[PDB]
RNA sequence: UCUUUUAUCGAGAGGU
């Protein structure tokens, strides 16, 4: 087995007709097979100990078939859905959003470098931004030497003026990025997006290239740049957390009211309901609503420059429920729907009384995992976490 | 280890019950086809003569 | 209106009622009614239901697809093995399965 | 000794230092439960410590609450499978298969309880100095 | 043995992630190269290499 | 000990790990991207914990359900003469440059599990068949076939 | 030479969001109905509420691939203290005696409006942009 | 035109301020140093006799892991632009070992003080292992217990850090430039204050703080840079620096002979 | 056999692999296989590279 | 069991090159150099370097993958100069450095002790 | 099992450093104030020797099969 | 001038 000969690519259980792909050989040293990242989005695949398998031709008629069918670029588009499956995922994306920002500015002798590593870059080094007194390229220039030429696009993302004072938007003319932070819901795997308009323009080697030209640039960026995450990104200021402990403790006392006129034969009961489920659906609305209500807080007070709001923001990995369980509550916990039933007699756990039914009696956690947990919460969290 | 099957689904007898409090361990678990079957008991526990 | 259990053939026939809109989703009985191809179009919205509920989105001809061979000989061929197996296909095919 | 059949019966305080109901204010230490319902208890036992819930493969984890279960889960079936030192007679018997390691360390984050797992006279594991950073891309 | 038997020239390894290839590209080790073969016919073009 | 398995990928020599400002290199860097979605904080506790520990000369308590909070450690570290949070200054190991961007660092107590490549890869040309449908074996200790 | 030039100005400046980049909206002198927003780098050329620029606009500044300017030559450059190059992406002509021109300095911004005899040469496809004071 | 201030200087390490240089060279310097130093280190081994409770590549790798001097092993060539057989004199430094426990009570412990330089070539300064005192006894390779012989017989060759990690002479090599942060290169995390949260470098005093009403220049360069160089004892620190920049040297003179030549 | 070296024991004179014991597992035709001891390996050499054990030291492709 | 040996990241075997040179086209004046058996030390100490003379327009290098061992080059200069000669130039002027460097570090060593 | 020769991360050499240390902590020394004065600032080469469990003393017992 | 052997049934422990 040589160079350049296309083998059969296979991962079990394939589902899709996109499972089974093949790849043009390349001969390494070590122990294991080598995958570009960006497939795998396909493949269902993560390399945390996984096993795959490699199919080989013999005759020439089904190394045709192999080249001129099940090809990779001839499978960027899906009919399942009619949008593409392959897109810019992890380091790639996340520092990618990081460099087509507002306020950053690259020197020459590393625009030399970034200009070089691009396979597919003709020759001409572009003009900078700030001819004087010090030239200075953006990142917008730079991601748009690797995009092709004659690509046209334009997103309106919460209705901005072309003036764009929150940088949101986006317009691509001739293959410059005049305005707009390049992410996921451009360079993803959203219909309308990049992929699908070169691969329905220049054809789908062209799309085979440009992810290549990407992440080679964003790659090198990112690692002149750096990035990392710690324990400070999950701690909250002193003002915001009694503001947070507060809304929970009104939320509380409010439940202290529910059960009150529960046991005074003063709530309305509830069409097509008895009157305990109108009263369990009513306490649930209030305890879910002071968690999103604290999460909120929590969220809108982080600076603007909390790792873990670049991450999110970015979209590559996560969104508000972490930020919320990190540093707010941790919140309620379910069983069927219902929640943590009476296992003995008329009470949750023994270490509490009988026909006791306040938040912490019945499985709402009440901190947050920097904190720490109580044995009853601990126990509860566990309990889901099984039926999961 | 309790012999109630692989078949017929359910989750009675998968779940960790109320009572499973200090008399077994609640996370220690085998994955698959018999979680919640396979039990680790607490370190602190014992069986009657 | 929105109500508990089936019953077509009467509550089509109430005054008041606006007997050409009524839909109901039990399509055994759509078909003993309204044909074969209400029961399609109902069938269709079952599954389009049942997939739109949690975001996803199918594509069109394979659902409908799926729903005209099922009800392509007269009656609802239901997907396991009794339905299947009663066909004239080959004898491999069949015993294959 | 109680049972499980009788634990039905008694009524429990978690701590020692809850069994005489205080007189704070901290967002460090987490928030312990009121008793809202209950002017007034008549406890009648005590646990001794509540970390004694946990099973031996679970007393291994550092701080196993500042995390998400099926963590517990995964590392409580992983902690199975670690090489280390399983006896001190490696040299005379003869089984059918063994994996030691060349130079064990004890680790820098003990649970009280590991003392009892001989968890630090035939330790599995080692100490390593670990960077958290998006580096050349190699480790996606 | 009919809808789905064992076959030859196969190959079962583990992953592993490489950030400079490109999209249709995959990394044989040497011995898996060694191994598996490719039978190809003598003409005019190639009976040198 | 979080539940957060993983394999090698490359390796790199020691003038090409980003070096820190006093010259500790680490052996092992792990990704951002795995932390937030996962949600494991007490690995990063773990972490902090441990530099005091090495730091002051002794093993460190962390058990369960106590009244070790995380201010303490922060304190404490702040105290021995490092940054609270661990976080550190650091070059980039090919040109001698600062990073933008400041690493979380520190040792952790990890652990190696018998899942190794050297017992995994296999391939076959032509090997033996059986005897009832001549077909290729089941196995891998055989020069069996794949499914 | 020159195609558009003028004195303005700074009346507000904008951060907030960001610390590199700052937002300034002008006024001229002379007459009113000719404004300005421009975006700038603040640790190049900073600025300040309240101040006065001299503003050219130039289509080239000499009296492909590119490369270090010699100590030894000369432009329209060597008379001012910030140039920028950038692209127009849009060139409106409205109702009445309205025309804006949308200058995007390679990712930076620029919004430039005034009346039709004096921005009606301003109809280019690359513009340079020089600021003294 | 470049500039040395020593600040510390001893037996085996050295803390100066390398200034109005480049960068690329004090750190390409640097690498030199960790990477390419030619030293001398065990490489072969064959034993006689192991009767202990040790597996035998466990105790070749505590062999193969033990610092030697060499401050003569810039004129011995290497193993393979030798011309001889299996080994000769002009390749090679040959040791023995050679221990036994004798009696019933007693736990005798092996060192590697106890390692006889036997033939060498001469009159120059190698095989001996490195002693910090007059006293040490030093490493601790094995222990024996009754009846337990353990006799060998080691090779040794020269070798760069590039080849395996054991001919490296350096430990850590500590850098720095720009404490007081005046080029903007970083950026500092913080969620108060960005001056009441960080340690001050130990070099903060030498170059003065920054001005509160400074604006920002941007021309300015890394120009003065702190490193310190430790050892191990198979080298000493001058020694490690000056043949650093002398195989620097010899590489750059080697890459222009090649463009020379290739006319 | 097809040869009269094989299976004896061999030391290797030249190469990278020069000072290493080794076994002739193969001596099909100049190129022989030598089974290195010290690491886990079967390599390619020239026959003219090794020393072979016989009644008096180590000889040369002359046994 | 498939693992590359060592020493094989600094010795040269017979039928390669120590230096290629192949001149592009889609430019003028301008040259691509092919250096095996190094790394980042040599190649950014000539980058560093060559990137200074008021005659050099445009010089880089790259890497392609760490874990074979070579890396290339481009160099383009102005229509006087050819870039070869360029590079002889820097390369003499880095060891000039390097002596001067080692000349006073010895001095200052035998005063301090 | 017993005592590394080079470090880990850096390579200094703490091959020679168990003895004085067991020695100094017979004289009732601190972890702490012994590594002190054993000459080890970066906490590497402290966490390699203050970490160490000696199995050794255990393999000996076992009477010689040999 | 090739060639060159791995039972069988069943049970369990595991990895994605
Ligand atoms: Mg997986
Ligand atoms: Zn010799
Ligand atoms: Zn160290």
């Amino acid at each position: 087995l040589m160079d350049d000969d296309p083998v059969l690519f296979n991962r079990q259980p394939s589902l899709h007709k996109m499972s089974m792909m093949a790849h043009r050989v390349k001969v390494m040293p070590y122990s294991t097979f080598r995958l570009n990242l960006s497939v795998t989005s396909p493949y269902n695949a993560d390399f945390d100990g996984d096993e795959m398998n490699l199919h080989v031709p013999q005759s020439e008629e089904t190394r045709a078939e192999l080249s001129q069918l099940c090809a990779v670029p001839l499978q960027i588009v899906s009919p399942q859905s009619n949008k593409p499956v392959m897109g810019i995922v992890q380091d790639t994306l996340c520092g990618v959003r990081k460099m087509t920002l507002r306020d950053t500015f690259i020197e020459y002798e590393q625009v030399m470098n970034m200009l070089f590593w691009v396979p597919s870059w003709d020759g001409v080094v572009p003009q900078p931004a700030i001819l004087k007194p010090k030239p200075l390229w953006t990142g917008k220039q730079l991601l748009s030497i690797a995009i092709p030429s004659g690509i046209h696009l334009q997103r309106t993302d919460g209705g901005n003026s072309l003036l764009s004072p929150k940088d949101n938007g986006m317009l691509i003319v001739d293959g410059k990025v005049m305005f707009g932070v390049v992410d996921k819901k451009t360079v993803g795997s959203g219909g309308g997006g990049l992929i699908h308009t070169v691969m329905r323009e220049k054809g789908p080697k062209i799309c085979a290239e440009l992810f290549g030209n990407i992440q080679k640039v964003v790659n090198y960026w990112l690692l002149h740049n750096g990035f990392s995450i710690g324990i400070g990104d999950a701690i909250a200021d002193a003002s915001t957390m009694k503001e947070i402990t507060h809304a929970i403790s009104s939320a509380k006392e409010q439940v202290q009211e529910i059960i009150y006129k529960a046991q005074h034969n003063e709530l309305e009961l509830k069409p097509g309901m008895t009157l305990r489920e109108s009263f369990e659906g009513e306490v649930s609305r209030t305890l879910n609503d002071a968690r999103d209500s604290a999460g909120r807080s929590a969220e809108m007070n982080l600076k603007d420059l909390n790792n873990v709001k670049q991450m999110v923001s970015a979209g590559s990995k996560g969104s508000f429920i972490n930020i919320a369980q990190m540093s707010a509550c941790v919140g309620q916990q379910m069983v069927e729907g219902k929640r943590i039933a009476f296992g003995f007699a008329d009470r949750s756990l023994p270490h509490f009384t009988k026909d006791d039914f306040s938040p912490e009696s019945k499985g709402f956690v009440e901190n947050s995992y920097l904190r720490g947990l109580t044995p009853q919460e601990f126990f509860f969290h566990a309990m889901a976490g099984r039926e999961g | 280890n309790t012999p109630i099957g692989r078949d017929g689904k359910l989750a009675k007898p998968r779940q960790l019950h109320n009572t499973h409090w200090g008399l077994v361990c609640p996370a220690e678990t085998p994955e698959g086809q018999a979680c919640g079957l396979v039990k680790n008991l607490s370190l602190l526990s014992g069986i009657s003569i | 209106l929105e109500t508990d259990g089936i019953n077509l053939a009467e509550v089509m026939a109430v005054p008041g009622v606006d007997s050409s809109r009524t839909y109901s989703n039990s399509f055994v009985e759509i078909l003993s009614v309204l044909g074969i191809e209400a029961t399609r179009s109902s069938l269709y919205k079952e599954i389009l239901n049942v997939i739109a509920f949690d975001g996803s989105y199918v594509n069109y001809r394979h659902m409908a697809l799926l729903v005209d061979v099922m009800t392509s000989r007269g009656y609802l061929m239901a997907i396991t093995r009794h339905g299947i197996n009663r066909a004239d296909t080959g004898a491999l095919m069949r015993c294959s399965f | 000794y109680v049972d499980g059949e009788e634990e039905e019966t008694i009524m429990i305080a978690m701590t020692p230092e809850d069994l005489q109901t205080r007189s704070l204010n901290d967002t460090a230490k987490r928030i312990k439960p009121e008793m809202s319902t209950s002017s007034h208890h008549t406890f009648t036992h005590c646990e001794i410590h509540p970390s004694m819930i946990l099973g031996v493969a679970a007393s291994i984890i550092p701080f196993p609450d500042h995390n998400q279960s099926p963590r517990n889960t995964y590392q409580s079936a992983m902690g199975k499978q670690a090489m280390g030192v399983f006896l001190t007679n490696y040299n005379v018997r003869m089984d059918t298969m063994a994996n030691i390691l060349y130079y064990p360390q004890k680790p820098l984050a003990k649970t009280q309880a590991m003392e009892y797992l001989k968890f630090r006279e035939l330790p599995a594991g080692q100490n390593a100095i670990v960077a958290i950073a998006c580096y050349s891309g190699y480790n996606q | 043995n009919l809808m789905g038997k064992r076959v030859d020239f196969s190959a079962r390894t583990v992953i592993s992630g490489d950030p400079n290839l490109e999209l249709d590209q995959v990394g044989v080790p040497i011995s898996i190269a060694k191994t598996l073969s490719y039978p190809e016919t003598v003409t005019q073009y190639n009976i040198h290499r | 000990r979080h539940g957060q398995k993983g394999t090698i990928g490359v390796t790199y020599r020691h003038e090409d790990m980003p070096f820190s400002a006093e010259g500790i290199v680490p052996d092992l860097i792990i990704n951002p991207h795995a932390i937030p979605s996962r949600m494991t904080v007490a690995h990063l506790i773990e972490c902090l914990l441990s530099k005091v520990g090495s730091i002051r000369g002794y093993e460190g308590d962390a058990t369960p359900f106590t009244d070790l909070t995380v201010d303490a450690v922060s304190n404490l570290l702040r105290d021995n003469g490092y940054q609270s949070r661990g976080f550190e200054v650091m070059y980039n190991g090919h040109t001698g440059k600062k990073l933008m961007a400041q690493v979380f660092f520190g040792p952790t107590y990890y652990q190696r599990l018998r899942h190794m490549v050297d017992d995994k890869i296999h391939a076959r040309a032509r090997g033996p068949v059986q005897v009832l449908t001549r077909q290729p074996v089941e196995g891998r200790s055989r020069d069996g076939g794949l499914r | 030479s020159a195609l558009f030039d003028d004195i303005f100005t700074v009346q507000t400046v904008d951060n907030g969001r960001y610390n590199k980049v700052s937002r300034i909206i002008g006024i001229s002198t002379t007459n009113s109905a000719i404004k300005l927003t421009l975006d700038i780098n603040n640790e190049m050329f900073p600025v300040s509420q309240d101040d006065s620029l001299t503003v050219t606009l130039a289509n080239s500044l000499s009296l492909k691939s590119w490369r270090p300017p010699k100590p030894t030559d000369k432009s329209l450059a060597d008379d001012y203290d910030y140039v920028m190059f950038g692209t127009v992406y849009k060139f409106e002509e409205g109702d009445e005696d309205k025309i804006k021109v949308y200058v995007s300095f390679g990712g930076l911004l620029m919004c430039l409006e005034g009346g039709y005899k004096s921005l009606a040469s301003l109809k280019q496809d690359n513009l340079y942009i020089l600021i003294r004071r | 035109e470049p500039k040395v201030n020593i600040i510390n200087a001893q037996d085996d390490e050295v803390e100066l301020m390398l200034s109005d240089v480049n960068l690329s060279l004090a750190n390409s310097l640097r690498r030199t140093m960790l990477a390419e130093v030619p030293t001398l280190a065990i490489d072969l081994v064959e034993i006689k006799m192991n009767t202990s409770v040790l597996a035998d590549e466990f105790i070749s790798h505590r062999l193969g892991l033990i610092p030697l001097v060499s401050e003569d092993v810039e004129e011995m060539k290497y193993s393979r632009d030798c011309t001889c057989e299996d080994y000769c004199d002009e390749c090679s430094v040959v040791l023995e070992l050679s221990a036994r426990h004798e009696g019933e009570e007693g736990t005798t412990d092996v060192y590697s003080s106890s390692l006889i330089k036997v033939s060498g070539p001469g009159n120059l300064n190698v095989g001996e292992p490195v002693r910090r005192d007059d006293y040490d006894q030093g490493i601790l390779l094995c222990k024996l217990r009754n009846h337990q012989e353990l006799n060998i017989r080691c090779i040794a060759k020269k070798g760069i850090a590039k080849e395996h990690a054991k001919w490296s002479p350096c430990s850590a090599i500590a850098f720095e430039y720009d404490p007081h942060n005046k080029l903007k290169h970083t950026d500092f995390w913080f969620e108060v204050d960005a001056k009441k949260e960080w340690p001050d470098s130990k070099y903060a005093t030498w170059e003065e703080p920054p001005k509160p009403g400074e604006v920002f220049d941007y021309k300015a360069k890394p120009n003065r840079f702190y490193m310190t160089v430790e050892t191990t004892g198979s080298l000493k620190a001058n020694q490690v620096f000056s043949r650093g920049i002398k195989t620097l040297q010899e590489k750059l003179a080697n890459v222009l002979f090649e463009l020379e030549n290739s006319r | 056999g097809r040869d009269p070296t094989l299976n004896k024991t061999v030391k290797i004179r030249q190469g990278g692999y020069k000072g290493k014991i080794g076994i002739v597992k193969e001596a099909n035709g100049d190129r022989f296989r030598v089974e290195l001891h010290n690491p886990n390996k079967t390599i390619p050499i020239p026959c003219s590279f090794l020393l072979i054990e016989s009644t008096h030291g180590w000889v040369p492709y002359e046994d | 069991m498939n693992a590359p040996d060592r020493f094989e990241l600094f010795i040269l075997p017979d039928d390669v090159p120590k230096l290629k040179i192949t001149p592009d086209s889609r430019v003028p004046n301008c040259i691509i150099i092919k250096f095996e058996r190094e790394d980042h030390t040599l190649a950014n100490l000539l980058r560093e370097e060559l990137a200074l003379y008021p005659d050099v327009t445009f010089v880089a290098y790259k890497v392609e993958h760490p874990l074979f061992a070579n890396f290339v080059m481009r160099l383009q200069t102005e229509e006087g100069t050819r870039p070869k000669q360029a590079l002889e130039r820097a390369c003499a002027s880095i060891i000039n450095k390097l002596k001067t460097l080692d000349h006073k570090f010895n001095e200052e060593w035998n005063i301090k002790n | 099992m017993i005592i590394p020769v080079r470090c880990f991360s850096c390579g200094k050499v703490v091959g020679d450093k168990w003895d004085a240390y067991l020695r100094l902590l017979e004289e009732g020394k601190q972890e702490g104030d012994a590594l002190d004065e054993l000459k080890l600032k970066r906490y590497c080469c402290r966490r390699m020797v203050l970490t160490h469990v000696d199995l050794i003393e255990k393999f000996l017992r076992y009477n010689p099969l040999e």
